[PDB]
């Protein structure tokens, strides 16, 4: 069953942002942080916790091929309106058992990078975000 | 030469359009009339010759309606009442076009048109198609539309007259989409036809109209080709695939005929160079998602073998490499393999309770 | 290519212009001479292929001086300088200039008498013969595409 | 579409400060930090945030060719008046799809470096700043 | 049976035949990562990509490389080329051809000479994709 | 066809002809960065710049390098020069010249000798821009 | 394999077609000749095993020209070029082509006269004989499995 070839490789992923495929993508990450409170119960030394909620966090890093990130939110942010986007990530490695696809919804970004360059260095842009909902599509 | 310094501000309202015309799609029509003889290109409705009769006006107006986009250009050739079609065809050989239709015609002339189209496609290797009324030709370049008594408005248009609307609708379709199940708003009613007869008729290879779902729509987008060889494919019956293949074939001409004809010695090294050039061209088309990936270009082995056998060459005990290295005088044989995605036309859904 | 006969003729002509003593190519004539004769020959030729169509050639050319009358060794030492003055950098053979990589000279005794031996090497690249078929230009190109 | 050559390189940038082109520029960076507050809505586990504003930050690093930074603000700072500047950054790579230009306005600097040198080390000066507004000029 | 000799080698660069070529070489190097699986002493590897590398060696007959890339390198735009290699020994049964695409050169040699030595130029390069013609 | 031999090589340094020169060499080395694109096994590269490098080798006939740069090096100001290299073999069809500009030398050799050995001096250098004259 | 007799015959036939002087293989005939005779022989053969079934062969072939009459050295220099024109790249022996790795030529005096010595080397791979037993195809396969 278990073999080295079965491990998924990051080179085979792809990301859709707002219905448009993003080709200049370096990495994509999403995570959910649960909220738990310590509760001490009389007669037991081991402490136990109660789950109260979760918080979603993530980030996207992409090569600075074009000024894509500006056109999305640059003018809307100044006026006072915040947009919400939907992202889809697909990881399809030929060696592994099929592919898994996930939709991350209600995405709101943390910052906007107007300009970042240095002599002799290739340009890159990383944007962190927070989300609320998700779906499972073709999970392995 | 140098004039006085000038500052000119121009105001123009470039907003006067609706249902904008596609870049692709050229229709050529040849007509019999007493006036306006010669070629009269028609870019839009406002520039229509006035000396034409009512019938020609109706036919042109029928041909001026598309599916999503209007045809790019219309080449209307007018012939005198008593004339042969050969002169018009020879004049049209100079011009370039995609589709050709003639609203008013006879049985004998259709044979000449079909023969000309076959000869042009095969002998001259120029990829054009024609839409004909009742021709039973077995060629992919021929489209026969065989439903009668179409009621557009208050006139029982003949089949040959409605071939003009068929050609306009075909030319209007974008590359991605097909012509199956497209509704015709203008048409009112069709003569009665049972479902099984229509299915058999389209199976024979025909272009028809049926009443299904909300309104009238085209049954299928098949061609007139009804028999399949080993070399020929089942994908050659579809109109969209043939249109894309002919677009590609015409496009590669600016690579082949422009430079490699009459300017480069015919040696196997130059053949390999031309093969590399063609493959590099196909990669760009693949990257634009026009065709599917993994398209191969290589020397046509069987045709070269046949040509070698035609002359005085003993094909026995010759290596395959020795066969390929042979110098075929002043002709080059090449073969390419490309794939085109078809549109959704059939669905099989199974539901488990 | 370039013929060895032409190189030998060029060297013989140069020696004829610059020296008054006779020049011979064969042993019998130098044996039959009365004295103070030259001798010119091509010692060795090495051919090595460096490209598909070209070879690399190294030719060693030998010049000999045999003074028969007594007390002519000083004449040999005089002649060495005049020979040195001619073959410095390159020579021109059939509108082509060939480099001279190095010079070598030795004084050794052969049979009963001492002789002077003056040698140098030529280096140049040269092309082998081949036969190329002629093809006519492309006129018709057939391209049929399918599945 | 996507290709390696399309990635912009930092060697091709340039910067105008107060209308005067700065030739001895090493890197330039601008960013906008949004302000978001966590809001818990009854009946939903995932926490959601409300956007309230943004803060602008950046920095400039340049070779110590000349004492440019002193002449701008050195005398004004002591007297009690703070000047505001305008910077324009242009990134024009021949391989990429054209060039993008951005104007950053209302720039106020964070510190002034009177002297900084060490034996055997070339000199460099970096100055961080904060801004409020921006324009888009010839965005890709 | 005979093994092909490299004397019968021809190179086409950018659609022009390179008359002088001493040797040609192109290779693909794979990228692997060590993976240790619980319960197994032997260590396995996962293939994660590849790199294309090669070089040419040609005599200094003319200034080909400068006319190819010199001005564009200064301007800031890097060109890409296609090279074809053919190896056809008459003793061997068949020939072999390879097309190497998306070539980028590592360096440029303006001038190099020494007393008593014929000039030689070698230029390494990196490529991405290859295509095969007349496979033996 | 003949390949140019390096015996016919001349060098001009700072507008003065260098009578003694054993060899001359100048090269441009490119700077590249690896870029991995999602969905492709092959790895591509992006070109970011270049460096100029070279060296000279000349016999110790005179004290040229000291008179060139010695006092200015101590004072703290580094001079820049221009060098011209010409290669004209009579057998070959044409000649070739290159102008190398903005030269800076890497080191200085005050003295170096050994018993029974003729002195030789080699001085590496780095340059920025070049200009081409009499292209073949 | 490939026989040395065939190689010698092929070279002798080529020389017969391209030259009018006689060609001999044994020393007695060249001694008895009246003048201007050739001499062809295989100098040395080296065999080295590079694989299990194949060997590597290097054959050096020698051609000699001995002009007896006086004043025929210029004829020797003429003949050198004509010999060079023939053996450039490869020769065909029994529908197989063998490469010519390098050429060598030297002019040296043997006994009392000068002679021309033209040599070149052939390189090719060749297979040794072996006897292989014939087996019949598998018909019945018995596999019994236990503890």
């Amino acid at each position: 069953n278990m073999e080295a070839r079965n491990v998924m490789s990051g080179t085979w992923g792809e990301l859709w942002l707002d219905g448009n495929k993003v080709a200049e993508v370096k990495k994509f990450q999403a995570k959910m942080e649960f909220t738990k409170e310590d509760i001490i119960i009389a007669g037991q030394m081991g402490t136990d916790t109660k789950y109260m909620g979760y918080k979603g966090k993530g980030s996207i890093t992409l090569y600075h091929v074009s000024s894509r990130m500006h056109k999305l939110i640059g003018e809307k942010i100044k006026r006072g309106s915040e947009p919400r986007f939907v992202a889809i990530s697909k990881l399809n490695d030929p060696d592994s058992y099929g592919a898994e696809r996930i939709a991350v919804k209600n995405i709101a970004f943390d910052d906007l990078t107007l300009a970042d360059w240095e002599v002799g260095v290739k340009g890159e842009i990383e944007a962190p975000f927070t989300f609320t909902e998700y779906d499972f599509l073709d999970i392995i | 030469a140098i004039g006085l310094p000038s500052i000119n501000i121009s105001f123009k309202e470039l907003a006067t359009t609706v249902k904008e015309r596609s870049a692709r799609g050229i229709i050529a029509m040849v007509l019999k009339d007493a006036k306006a003889l010669g070629l009269n290109e028609i870019h839009e409705k406002e520039d229509i010759p006035v000396d034409l009769s009512a019938e020609n006006k109706e036919y042109i107006n029928l041909a001026l309606m598309g599916n999503v986009n209007t045809p790019n250009k219309l080449l209307v050739y007018v012939i005198e009442g008593e004339a042969d079609i050969q002169t018009a065809l020879d004049f049209l050989e100079t011009k370039e076009f995609n589709y050709l239709c003639m609203p008013k015609a006879v049985e004998a002339d259709k044979t000449a048109i079909k023969n000309w189209i076959i000869k042009l496609r095969d002998i001259d290797k120029v990829k054009v198609k024609a839409v004909l009324g009742k021709v039973v030709g077995n060629h992919e370049g021929i489209i026969n539309f065989t439903t009668e008594d179409v009621l557009v408005g208050e006139k029982k248009y003949s089949v040959d007259e409605f071939t003009s609307r068929v050609a306009g609708l075909i030319a209007g379709t974008p590359l991605s989409q097909s012509v199956t199940y497209t509704k015709l708003s203008d048409v009112v009613d069709i003569p009665k036809m049972t479902k099984v007869d229509a299915e058999s008729r389209v199976n024979k290879g025909e272009l028809i109209l049926i009443k299904e779902a909300g309104a009238i729509r085209i049954a299928r987008g098949v061609n007139s080709l009804t028999e399949l060889t080993a070399e020929k494919g089942e994908m050659f019956q579809k109109i969209k695939i043939v249109d894309t293949l002919d677009i590609i074939h015409s496009d590669i001409r600016k690579v082949i005929i422009d430079d490699y004809i009459g300017k480069v010695t015919n040696s196997y090294d130059n053949k390999c160079l031309l093969i590399v050039a063609i493959k590099s061209y196909l990669e760009e088309l693949e990257k634009s998602a026009l065709i599917e990936s993994d398209s191969t270009v290589e020397i046509d082995f069987e045709a070269q073998k046949s040509y070698l056998k035609s002359k005085g060459v003993d094909l026995s005990y010759m290596t395959l490499q020795e066969i390929k290295e042979a110098n075929t005088g002043s002709k080059v044989f090449l073969k390419a393999k490309i794939k085109v995605l078809d549109a959704m036309e059939d669905i099989d859904l199974s539901i488990e309770i | 290519m370039l013929k060895y006969k032409e190189i030998l003729e060029t060297i013989i002509e140069i020696l004829k212009k610059n020296f008054t003593e006779s020049i011979f190519i064969d042993d019998e004539s130098v044996q039959g001479s009365e004295g103070s004769c030259f001798f010119v020959s091509i010692l060795s030729v090495i051919c090595t292929p460096v490209m598909l169509n070209t070879n690399n050639k190294d030719i060693v050319i030998s010049i000999k001086y045999l003074p028969k009358p007594q007390s002519k060794s000083i004449r040999m030492y005089e002649i060495s300088d005049e020979l040195n003055k001619l073959f410095n950098r390159n020579i021109k053979v059939t509108d082509r200039k060939l480099n001279i990589t190095k010079l070598e000279q030795s004084i050794k005794k052969e049979e009963s008498i001492y002789v002077l031996n003056f040698t140098f090497t030529l280096n140049y690249l040269d092309s082998v013969y081949e036969e190329d078929v002629v093809y006519e230009n492309m006129k018709e190109i057939n391209l049929n595409l399918g599945e």
